[PDB]
């Protein structure tokens, strides 16, 4: 029962990172007038849109509204086994930064990060990583 | 609909006069990622006199004759390059635009890429002499390893493919300007000129969103292509890449000759050329391992390498 939770917005970078990982994908819909609900366990997979905002690091906005309204339900929450995020390190200390924000929020572990569509490396790395984290 | 049976201005101006013009609807938008790249642009709007380098002085004057031209003359070249994109490649952008919103926002790059070009005269008028900087804008004048590289994009912007002209706009910001931005993230691993590297990470956080937003519009355009079309524009894309990466690699190994640099930047040039892809759909072939730079280097770049409860 591998599985993945993401969010993608309009330019479908994490949507394309996901669809090439062995695992089972459920997209979170962008529309902020429909949700999902999940009830196996998960990896969520989410891109970063804080901007390198600075006040020291602004979080504000690095998790996507659709993916708080997710994570609001408590059915949903549950069954979070740990968060991967992406992102552009161009971006600077605001690399990446929904995972920790999202680990942080969940106490689940921060697995992975990565950069637009990914690499061949990120896909095997992710998978592993998937792997472990359902058998552990 | 008013919207279907009219143009934008730019539109009426250089392609279609048969039809009265539409003001901007920013009430009724198109595509929701304008909304979401024009709010970031403006809202990240900064100046180089917010950012004072004079604390850098000291890390300066350590720094020996051969070191401060290699800035000076760095700095000069990757002005050059924002003058190119702020006065042609961005504007150049705006009569192409799919949507009316994007229009105004390649507006506020050519406008930011302008700030970005007059922030290494900031940076210049509080470090270096008259003599020094002279000195750059002739070597830069000269240097036909340098010229080479904006006189290969500029033909792009100025004839009538628009998805060559948004290749160029995207592979500026994407790929061109990262073999010089090793240097200052270098320096600032030895903590020399730290306030410089807050400069450069303020123009990296506007060159990341206008690299995504070209990509993005030019992946839009692309996917209404036939399959045949759209191989040929991978091949350009990918044979444009090949091309920029030669001339790039010439003037790298000139510019850093002599400080053993040349290798670290383009090892980072290359790993932008991989994102530079990605951003316009394609996969990068590059390893880890030949895009990878020195960690503390790296570091100075991203230290990272509604609630209901
Ligand atoms: C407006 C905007 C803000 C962004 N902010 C960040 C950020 O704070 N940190 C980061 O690592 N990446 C940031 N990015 C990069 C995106 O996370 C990256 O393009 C990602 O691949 C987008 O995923 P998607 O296409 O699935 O939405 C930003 C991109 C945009 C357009
Ligand atoms: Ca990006
Ligand atoms: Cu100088
Ligand atoms: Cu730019």
């Amino acid at each position: 029962k591998e599985l993945i939770v993401y969010f993608s917005t309009q330019s479908n970078n994490t949507h394309r990172f996901v669809q090439k990982l062995d695992a089972e994908s459920i997209r979170i819909p962008i529309d902020e007038e429909e949700r999902i609900k999940v009830d196996e366990d998960y990896v969520l997979i989410v891109p970063t849109y804080s901007g390198g905002k600075v006040t020291q690091v602004d979080a504000h906005g690095a998790v996507p509204k659709q993916v708080i309204h997710f994570l609001n339900d408590p059915d949903n929450r549950k069954h979070c086994l740990g968060v991967i995020s992406s992102g552009n390190t161009n971006f600077g200390d605001s690399f990446a930064i929904a995972g920790p924000v999202i680990s942080y929020k969940l106490k689940v572990p921060l697995l992975y990060q990565f950069e637009l569509i990914g690499t061949k490396e990120d896909v095997e790395e992710v998978n592993r990583i998937i792997s472990e984290t359902f058998n552990a | 609909n008013y919207y279907d049976r009219s143009v934008s201005p730019v539109e009426y101006a250089y392609f279609d006069q048969s039809q009265n013009m539409r003001a901007i609807n920013w009430n009724k938008i198109v595509d929701e990622k304008d909304l979401e790249v024009w709010n970031r642009v403006t809202q990240n709007f900064w100046l180089p006199e917010n950012i004072p380098v004079s604390n850098d002085l000291p890390s300066w004057n350590e720094l020996d004759d051969d070191w401060q031209q290699l800035i000076t003359r760095t700095f000069t070249g990757l002005t050059l390059l924002d003058t190119v994109q702020s006065s042609i490649g961005d504007v150049a952008q705006i009569k192409n635009s799919l949507t009316e919103q994007e229009q105004v926002i390649y507006a506020n790059f050519a406008f930011m890429v302008g700030v970005h070009a007059r922030s290494y005269g900031t940076i210049f008028s509080t470090l270096c002499t008259s003599e020094q900087i002279e000195e750059a804008h002739e070597w830069v004048v000269d240097n036909e390893a340098l010229q080479a590289r904006p006189k290969a994009l500029i033909p792009f912007y100025t004839a009538d493919d628009p998805l060559k002209s948004k290749i160029a706009a995207a592979l500026m910001p994407g790929f061109l300007l990262y073999g010089g931005f090793y240097l200052p993230f270098y320096l600032s691993a030895r903590g020399k000129l730290p306030n410089t590297s807050d400069i450069i990470r303020l123009i990296l956080r506007d060159k990341v969103i206008h690299n995504f937003y070209s990509g993005y519009k030019y992946q839009l355009k692309v996917a209404k292509l036939s399959p045949e079309k759209q191989a040929e524009m991978k091949q350009f894309v990918f044979d444009l890449l090949d091309k920029m990466i030669g001339l790039e690699k010439t003037y790298l190994h000139q510019l850093y000759d002599g400080f053993g640099l040349a290798d670290e930047a383009i090892r980072f040039s290359l790993y932008n050329a991989g994102k530079f892809l990605q951003n316009l759909g394609y996969e990068s072939p590059f390893t880890k391992e030949e895009t990878r730079i020195a960690p503390e280097v790296f570091a100075q770049l991203s230290a990272r390498a509604d609630w209901d409860f």
